[PDB]
């Protein structure tokens, strides 16, 4: 059979994210722009270079322009209180969404985010009208990926595969490590080493 | 039930639980009978290699059997213990008349290995953590079983008014006919009442 | 900042090598408890002052560092929990004993959690198959030549 | 489930072999096997055929569909095919395997129809990489691989069932 | 308008012996082997086949424990064994840190130049106990001394080993403030191949 360990699967891409997920969390504490809508006295001291003066109690002035963790504008999040406004990453912008649409294959994923699938299936739990937008570039890319990654994984014998797998998502790189593990199998097998 | 059928039996849901991506249901009588087939043969054998080329043949059926036996039972406590809470909370709101997922026994090794976990969680951290962060929910922490998933198929009998749903859109919904000893490939969660009743066979 | 010590202690899990058990960080869940304790006594003297002084524009900040709990909470069970799974392969591929190497990186509490794990799939095994049990994990492989 | 043990169910098929000795009929908990007769063909299950030979107390029959002839038309049908074409037994490659490894010496040609085989092999894993592209570029819920065998299904589908996951996951997020 | 009021609610304030169980022997000579076995079978235990397909009550391993490829019930040692029939009694493996393998550092003499004396040890476990004090390089001398005797052949002693309070061994101890220790302190020095603080682990503190 299979090896008695598995990692926890990741829930990233569905409507929550998975508790129990490490990669759920790596990709959870990848900071991101978020903007300021009301003064939070007190935080200047973990926000030193936003600390205005000294006689504000530290307070994080209003419109203040901050690097928070995915999961902490996820719990401050709320539509009715409005603490926080949320900016879209520049990858996920109009101009890199069209780069995906015209080659996804030419992007190094790992280097640009290890979680970019997962990171981007969480931020469409903000309310944006490109929510779809985001979808369709995740799913064309994925598809646009597939026969390549089916390629490497099948003849990374014969060709230095390398270079392709240090670009790969976590997600990625698992699903390749799973067809090289049945691959292997099957040579074993072949010649009789498998017993 | 003749012992041939009972071996492609044990064979059937050996394979169905390999692939299945969620616990199927019990299956009591082919254990218990192949357990019993198993004993009688051990009994029946003597101890002597030298014409006794029968019991050096009848030794190796049983350590075949012996070890299709052992897989399944090992996928069986492997899934099991992946999904415990959900199979536990799925067992305790199961309706009674419909066919349990689960032996006595099989009940007995999730609740220990519930207890057991949950003892361990509160013994680490949970009595070290603040007053109101002390409860977790384990039904939610805890990833459920992936119905959407997909899987190959072996038409055994053949079906029909089988509606193929391709994504969101009703639309692009139509129906298809599975005629018998035809091979498909399928989501889990359309076809698990064929898979449930034997009418079909996971490759 | 906040949840640091907890994100190093899921980096150094997640980078062991398939199968290895690093030795337990000790230290690392101190200091995330005594962090975590530290945020609870704060939240807690800025709910008495909201409320006694009518401070409530504080209570958004509140809610911050309540998140922030939650985080670290979640990063320790985690943690714990990804260990578990290493353990229960070790039960598979080592048998009864661990080799003393193995031994040496777990705590006393991962040592009783898999005496009573071992304790049950014994006790499972031998309520199998009647009078004589049946050992599921001998024969991983198919006895072909 | 890993190759050995598709190759473990492949053990099953039945062959015929020529007993040296005499032995009275058998009675498997799957089967009668037997009487066996000095020069006499039997039919017999693969595995038991293997530990006969072992032993040497039997000569190995290849199956009469096992000829380099047959094998190279096959071979060029299925090449010649778009589809998958029926495959003689379901479970060709260890038959093929373990009688080449096994009885050489009553297989003539055994390197030819090794090759043969690789090559049939090679053509149905391509033909099925094609089929999986064709079927996830049209997003497709529905696939018809009547003639595919086990052991490539074994072979590759934890990774074809990973990838079909995540395309509905991410095809379905918008909810 | 609950979540708020939720939020601040959580923080206000307010006749047979071995008859019916089984055994596995690894991982001893041949000799050893069949004594271990001959033993066994003496007290009614019935000894199983490698690659049975049963699974086994115990497995019988030695002191300092070797490969046990199969699933059993509970893993013992022969000391675990030896103690059981000198008191008629089937001990609990957990009752006792010597019934089950004790990890030790492969290739650590940490005891190398302690000289060390054991009391209100015997039989079994007072031989186990010299096993590992030589295994870690001390020297154990039959008699508890403070001066080295060239002419007897025994050194000063360096450290007591016991359990309980009492005995002439403890007050000479005390008399000459040498270290009175648990066994603890010796099974923590061999788990990590370092002598232990003392002063953590005194008999006078347990």
């Amino acid at each position: 059979m299979s090896e008695a360990y598995f990692r926890v699967e990741s829930g990233a891409l569905g409507p929550e994210e998975n508790f129990l997920s490490l990669d759920d969390i790596l990709m959870s504490h990848e900071k991101l722009p978020v903007r300021t809508e009301t003064a939070m006295p007190r935080l200047g001291a973990f926000f030193l270079e936003r600390s205005a003066g000294a006689e504000t109690d530290n307070a994080v002035p209003q419109g203040s322009k901050l690097e928070l963790p995915l999961w902490l504008a996820k719990g401050l999040f709320d539509n009715k209180r409005r603490i926080l406004s949320v900016e879209l990453p520049k990858i996920y912008q109009e101009g890199w969404r069209t780069v995906f649409s015209a080659d996804p294959n030419v992007v190094d994923l790992h280097k640009m985010g290890p979680h970019f699938y997962g990171f981007g299936s969480q931020l469409l739990h903000f309310d944006s009208p490109e929510n779809a937008d985001i979808s369709q570039s995740l799913l064309q890319t994925f598809i646009g990926r597939f026969r390549r990654i089916m390629d490497s994984s099948q003849n990374a014998y014969n060709e230095d595969t390398s270079a392709l797998v240090a670009r790969l998502d976590e997600m990625e790189r698992g699903l390749f490590q799973t067809g090289q593990k049945g691959l292997n199998d099957f040579q074993c097998w072949e010649k009789g080493q498998a017993s | 039930l003749t012992p041939a059928e009972l071996i492609e039996r044990l064979e059937q849901a050996w394979m169905n639980e390999k692939f299945a991506p969620e616990l199927l249901e019990s299956k009591p009588e082919i254990v218990e009978c192949v357990m019993e087939q198993l004993e009688h043969m051990e009994e029946n054998l003597r101890r002597a290699k030298r014409e006794d080329l029968k019991v050096s043949i009848h030794q190796m059926e049983m350590e075949r059997i012996r070890y299709v036996l052992s897989s399944y039972l090992r996928c069986r406590l492997m899934k099991i213990e992946k999904f415990f809470p959900h199979v536990l909370e799925k067992e305790k709101t199961r309706p009674e008349g419909e066919p349990s997922s689960l032996s006595p026994e099989e009940l007995a090794f999730a609740r220990e290995f519930m207890a057991n976990t949950e003892s361990y969680l509160k013994n680490v951290a949970l009595k070290h953590m603040p007053p109101n962060l002390q409860k977790v929910d384990l039904f939610r922490a805890v990833p459920k079983p992936d119905l959407d998933s997909y899987v190959f198929l072996r038409v055994r009998e053949r079906q029909e008014n089988i509606l193929v749903e391709p994504d969101t859109d009703e639309q692009r919904d139509y129906v298809i006919d599975l005629e018998k000893g035809s091979q498909h490939l399928i989501r889990y969660k359309t076809i698990a009442p064929l898979v449930a009743s034997g009418a079909v066979q996971l490759i | 900042m906040f949840c640091e010590k907890a994100m190093e202690l899921i980096r150094e899990l997640h980078r062991a090598p398939e199968g290895q058990l690093p030795a337990f960080n000790e230290d690392g869940l101190r200091q995330v408890l005594e962090e975590m304790k530290a945020l609870y006594e704060q939240n807690q003297s800025d709910v008495n002052e909201a409320k006694s002084g009518g401070r409530s524009d504080l209570i958004p900040t509140i809610k911050f560092r309540h998140c922030s709990l939650l985080r670290n909470r979640r990063c320790t069970v985690a943690y714990l929990y990804d260990r578990l799974l290493r353990i229960r392969a070790l039960r598979w591929e080592y048998g009864s004993i661990l080799p003393n190497a193995l031994r040496f990186h777990m705590a006393a509490e991962e040592m009783e959690w898999f005496n009573n794990y071992k304790r049950s799939l014994a006790t499972y095994m031998r309520s199998l198959g009647g009078d004589e049990g049946l050992d599921i994990t001998q024969d991983m492989k198919p006895p072909k030549s | 489930m890993d190759a050995a043990e598709v190759e473990f169910l492949a053990e099953k098929e039945l062959v015929t072999i020529i007993p040296n000795f005499s032995l009275d009929k058998i009675y498997l908990i799957g089967g009668d096997l037997g009487p066996f007769n000095p020069g006499l063909p039997v039919e017999v299950p693969l595995w038991l055929a293997i530990n006969l030979k072992q032993r040497q107390k039997c000569r190995l029959l290849p199956p009469e569909w096992m000829d380099v002839e047959k094998l190279e038309k096959m071979r060029d049908h299925e090449r010649k095919e778009e589809t998958f074409t029926p495959m003689p037994s379901p479970y060709y490659m260890e038959l093929t395997k373990l009688l080449l490894n096994h009885a050489s010496d009553n297989i003539p040609k055994a390197d030819e129809i090794r090759t043969l085989v690789k090559d049939m092999w090679d053509t149905r894993i391509a033909k099925l990489r094609v089929s999986a592209d064709s079927f996830v570029r049209q997003q497709e819920a529905h696939a018809k691989l009547d003639n595919l065998t086990l052991m490539e299904i074994n072979t590759s589908g934890t990774f074809l069932t990973q990838a079909l996951n995540h395309m509905y996951k991410l095809r379905t997020n918008l909810q | 308008e609950q979540a708020d009021e939720d939020l601040l609610s959580q923080y206000e304030n307010g006749e047979g012996l071995f008859s019916q169980k089984s055994f596995l022997v690894l991982g001893f000579s041949n000799e050893n082997e069949s004594n271990i076995a001959n033993i066994i079978k003496e007290n009614a235990g019935k000894i199983m086949s490698l690659l049975s397909r049963t699974v086994a009550d115990y497995a019988v391993v030695p002191l300092l424990g070797c490969e046990v490829e199969a699933t059993v019930g509970e893993v013992v040692t022969n000391t675990w064994l030896v103690t059981c029939i000198d008191y008629q009694t089937l001990f609990d493996p957990k009752s006792n840190p010597l019934f089950t393998p004790v990890p030790v550092m492969t290739g650590m003499t940490p005891l190398e130049d302690c000289v060390i004396s054991f009391s209100q040890c015997a039989g079994a476990e007072k031989e186990s106990l010299t096993f590992l004090a030589n295994l870690l390089g001390a020297s154990v001398q039959e008699y508890f001394v403070r001066k080295s005797n060239a002419k007897k052949g025994m050194f000063a002693s360096t450290h007591l080993i016991l359990k309980e309070r009492g005995g002439s061994k403890y007050e000479a101890a005390k008399k000459w403030n040498l270290p009175a220790v648990t066994i603890a302190w010796l099974l923590e020095t061999a788990r990590t191949g370092k002598r232990a603080d003392e002063s953590h682990f005194l008999i006078e503190n347990s």
